[PDB]
């Protein structure tokens, strides 16, 4: 009876390829599917990115996938999989990958994400320093594209108050980084802001702990790559960073991308004049007609009770109401002392201790 | 002298013996060149042919041409080669338009203009008529930044009286429905509008202008090479008055262009394997990039762009395009043939007409 309509995954093992296919096989018990009935197509993760770009065209768009979910190599990149996949402007919908270069629509231009990118961790500051009224920051990130979209996203939340006494930028793979350091620390502002990669925020947390910018006075405010693996081991006490709730859990994000995207499905088809994709890359050099009007669906798409909790995406396709928990270094154990709700700042009950000892 | 292998790839285009007639070398490395003729022009066709050839040949380059106006043509050479590090020339058709942002590991050349030199030849063409008052279209098509900024600051640091007035930015990657582009063209009112997007994104753009009022006399429309494309194709939305900068086979015939491609790669390799005493191994498979990366680079980039053959200049920049191509302005005229109204050549301009005539 029912019109067939493929969706694919490339996923990062076998166990979840299936939780994809059960998540797909809900979706139709859930929805009325007596018109369209979705089916899963997946793929894991090929070795390198010209064999994973055949592969997109070979086993999924040889199945004619209205969108594909893509899952971030866990030890390449989603990137051969935009590229394939948008040179027919079908959706690719990215479950774990954070970095901001994702969000420039010129080289992904239909790529959306259940996970923010590693900017949007501007917002969460910004929140804070209205809460814990830290009214003067100095900024310092790295000259890279990550580091630069922070301050980027921080800066329009600021223009437009909390303000930033000064940025400071820094050559990303530089280990003595003194005469950075020693420029905020002669300014009067004490709150420092850092974006970094894992072993930038390591030089970076040296070289301030050797010029006593680590000691009680300070605020150290940072996000999730700054205290992870190397940088974790040499941050200093009292440091406050984030962590993405479910940011890691290629399962549940499976889940909430297979409700939305099913979701966008029955609402696209509800419009008039639908295409389908291309069947298979050969031969085949014209964008899918209709791809540009279902990335306005999944764009415009809500989802309320996600596992990772309230799905919407902002005009670059990121997910928006993502919640973190914001973490807290004492006696060199990381503690958990708030989250940011997606919204809202919730304290719990353990307290804060500041670089020093402050209270 | 050793020989080096050299693969020719032409899509759609039979000056086969003419070509093999135009192709000689005193040099340290004589070229075997292989001329392999291609009818699709999609991701699939394009690698499995690439790399079907990497496998079967020992190939040290890969001159390749089209007949066809898809810009994607060029993303695809330079992933293929950023991914398997062997230099690639797009000489002619898709594989000349301009690939802005080419990967750090590409070996991926183009003849043609940069995107900066064909901006600042639209203001030159803009300064001998004293058309000072303008507007900018663009899309989110990669480049167009840089096209906004080459402008903004040529205009900025200039005596002349120039007025930007407006610039637009189309994000034709959603669809049109509710007649966005549309309310976004309806704000234009200098008589001047610069043009960035590509062809076909250009002839969505210019039905829209059209029905808005934009097209007809008292406008005029500049665009740059990729939207002409090829001047045998006019799509019918094209409105006569169009005035485009070209670099499509004009007075630098395929045949040509072909002889100046095996010259490049086969100088470069000599000038090498002079100073060096060897080059770079042909990749046996681009199957096993991942194993074998530690053991490639882009080395041969130094030399490809440096070449000078029959004592002509043939440089490439570092950014991968013609360093100084002689470039042809062309206008749309009242039969809708393109028509040579201009050179640019030696860094000055040459018009046909000191007035336009009527459209
Ligand atoms: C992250 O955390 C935030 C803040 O806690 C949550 O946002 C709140 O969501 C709750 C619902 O769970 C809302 O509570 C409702 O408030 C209504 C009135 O809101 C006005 O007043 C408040 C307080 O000043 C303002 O913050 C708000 O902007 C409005 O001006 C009430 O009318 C509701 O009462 C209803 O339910 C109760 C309980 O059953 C009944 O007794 C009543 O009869 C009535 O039916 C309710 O109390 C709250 O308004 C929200 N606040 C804000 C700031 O948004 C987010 O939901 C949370 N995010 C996630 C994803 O969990
Ligand atoms: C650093 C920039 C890399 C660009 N990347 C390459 C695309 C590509 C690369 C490689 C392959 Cl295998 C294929 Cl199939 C496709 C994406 C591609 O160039 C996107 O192309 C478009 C981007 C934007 C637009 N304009 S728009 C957003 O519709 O209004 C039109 C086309
Ligand atoms: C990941 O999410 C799933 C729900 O989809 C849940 O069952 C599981 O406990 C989560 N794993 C972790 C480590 O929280
Ligand atoms: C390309 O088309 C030509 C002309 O018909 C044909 O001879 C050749 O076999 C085709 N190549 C492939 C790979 O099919
Ligand atoms: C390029 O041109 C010639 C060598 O071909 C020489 O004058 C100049 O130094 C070269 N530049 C290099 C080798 O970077
Ligand atoms: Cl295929
Ligand atoms: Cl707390
Ligand atoms: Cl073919
Ligand atoms: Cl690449
Ligand atoms: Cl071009
Ligand atoms: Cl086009
Ligand atoms: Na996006």
């Amino acid at each position: 009876d029912p019109k067939i309509v493929n969706i694919g995954a490339v996923l990062s093992t076998k166990k979840h390829e299936q939780i994809f296919r059960e998540a797909v096989n809900q979706a139709n018990k859930r929805h009325f599917t007596r018109k369209i009935q979705l089916q899963a197509t997946s793929v894991t993760h090929r070795p390198n990115a010209i064999q994973m770009a055949l592969s997109v065209c070979e086993d999924l768009i040889s199945s004619q996938v209205y969108a594909i979910l893509v899952s971030h190599p866990p030890a390449l990149t989603p990137t051969p999989i935009s590229y394939t996949a948008g040179f027919y402007r079908i959706p690719v919908i990215g479950l774990t990958t954070r970095m901001s270069i994702y969000s420039d629509k010129s080289i992904h231009l239909s790529f959306l994400r259940t996970v923010p990118p590693y900017s949007h961790q501007a917002l969460v500051w910004f929140e804070m320093m209205r809460l814990f009224n830290w009214n003067h920051v100095i900024l310092i990130v790295s000259d890279d594209h990550e580091g630069r979209a922070a301050q980027k996203k921080l800066e329009t939340l600021l223009e437009g108050g909390p303000k930033a006494d000064k940025v400071l930028q820094f050559e990303p793979g530089t280990k003595n980084l003194t005469a950075l350091l020693l420029e905020a620390k002669e300014l009067e502002a004490r709150v420092i802001i850092l974006s970094a990669s894992e072993d930038d925020a390591t030089a970076v947390y040296k070289s301030a702990a050797m010029l006593d910018m680590t000691g009680a006075g300070y605020v150290w405010l940072v996000g999730e790559r700054e205290i992870s693996g190397s940088a974790l081991r040499y941050a200093p006490d009292g440091i406050i960073g984030l962590q993405l709730i479910n940011g890691k859990n290629e399962s549940a994000h499976i889940s909430d991308a297979v409700a939305v995207v099913a979701q966008a499905i029955h609402e696209l088809f509800e419009m008039e004049n639908i295409t389908d994709p291309p069947r298979g890359c050969v031969g085949n050099t014209n964008i899918w007609k209709t791809g540009p009007l279902f990335k306005r669906v999944l764009m415009s798409s809500k989802y309320p009770d996600g596992v990772t909790g309230r799905i919407e995406f902002n005009e670059d396709g990121d997910r928006k109401f993502a919640q973190y928990s914001i973490m807290n270094l004492q006696n060199r154990k990381l503690v958990q002392v708030g989250i940011f709700n997606g919204s809202y700042i919730i304290q719990n009950d353990r307290k804060i201790i500041w670089p020093g000892g402050e209270t | 002298p050793p020989s080096i292998g050299i693969a020719v790839i032409l899509v759609g285009t039979s000056d086969e013996v003419a070509i093999k007639d135009a192709h000689f070398h005193h040099l340290s490395v004589v070229p075997r060149v292989e001329l392999v003729a291609m009818n699709e022009t999609d991701p699939k066709s394009i690698i499995t042919r690439i790399c079907d050839l990497m496998s079967d040949r020992k190939i040290q380059g890969v001159v390749f041409a089209d007949d066809t106006d898809q810009e994607a043509i060029a993303q695809i050479l330079d992933f293929i080669s950023a991914q398997t590090l062997t230099p690639i020339l797009g000489i002619h058709g898709g594989s000349s338009m301009i690939m802005a942002d080419k990967d750090e590991s590409s070996m991926f050349f183009q003849f043609g203009p940069s995107i900066e030199q064909q901006a600042s030849v639209m203001l030159n063409i803009m300064e001998e008529y004293d058309w000072y008052i303008f507007s900018i279209v663009t899309t989110y098509f990669p480049g167009y930044q840089d096209f906004v900024n080459k402008i903004r600051s040529t205009i900025e640091n200039s005596f002349v009286g120039w007025e930007l007035e407006e610039v637009l930015l189309l994000d034709m990657s959603l669809d049109d429905g509710d007649s966005k582009i549309q309310n976004q063209l309806k704000k234009l009112q200098s008589p001047i509008i610069l043009l960035y997007c590509t062809k076909e994104e250009a002839t969505y753009i210019f039905e829209v202008a059209n029905s808005v009022g934009l097209t007809g006399y008292g406008y005029t429309w500049i665009v740059p090479s990729l939207v002409a494309g090829d001047t045998d194709t006019v799509p019918s939305e094209f409105p006569t008055g169009l005035i485009s900068v070209s670099y499509d086979e004009w007075d630098y015939g395929l045949p040509a262009r072909v002889r100046d491609g095996i010259a490049i790669i086969t100088t470069a390799a000599s000038d090498m394997l002079s100073e060096h005493s060897f080059i770079p191994e042909p990749k046996s498979s681009c199957y096993n990039t991942h194993e074998k990366r530690i053991y490639q680079s882009n080395m041969l980039n130094r030399y490809l762009i440096n070449v000078t053959f029959e004592g002509r200049d043939l440089s490439f920049s570092e950014d991968g395009y013609q360093m100084h191509p002689k470039l042809v302005i062309i206008l749309l005229n009242k039969e809708r043939k393109w028509e040579r109204v201009g050179k640019w050549k030696d860094k000055s301009l040459q018009m046909k007409y000191y007035v336009w005539p009527r459209m």
